[PDB]
């Protein structure tokens, strides 16, 4: 059995405060 | 044995490897604080960040 997981499934990358900002 | 020649001798090792991060340290050298300061020009360093 199966599903679509979407946009399920990221996680906080690193212990760093970042705020109004696009990273990569 | 105890008679082994110098290369063939046992030797201890330790490795001591660092979780070094932007993370709350809980290992610290042998260091002093001071009170904080708050609007005025100061030198800083909070746990090594200097
Ligand atoms: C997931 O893979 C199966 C075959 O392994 C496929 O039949 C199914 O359509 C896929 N899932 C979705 C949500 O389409």
């Amino acid at each position: 059995a199966y599903t679509n997981s979407f946009t399920r499934g990221v996680y906080y990358p690193d212990k760093v405060f970042r705020s109004s900002v696009l990273h990569s | 044995q105890p008679t082994n020649g110098v290369g063939y001798q046992p030797y201890r090792v330790v490795v001591l490897s660092f979780e070094l991060l932007h993370a709350p340290a809980t290992v610290c050298g042998p260091k002093k604080s001071t009170n904080l300061v708050k609007n005025k020009c100061v030198n800083f360093n909070f746990n090594g960040l200097t």
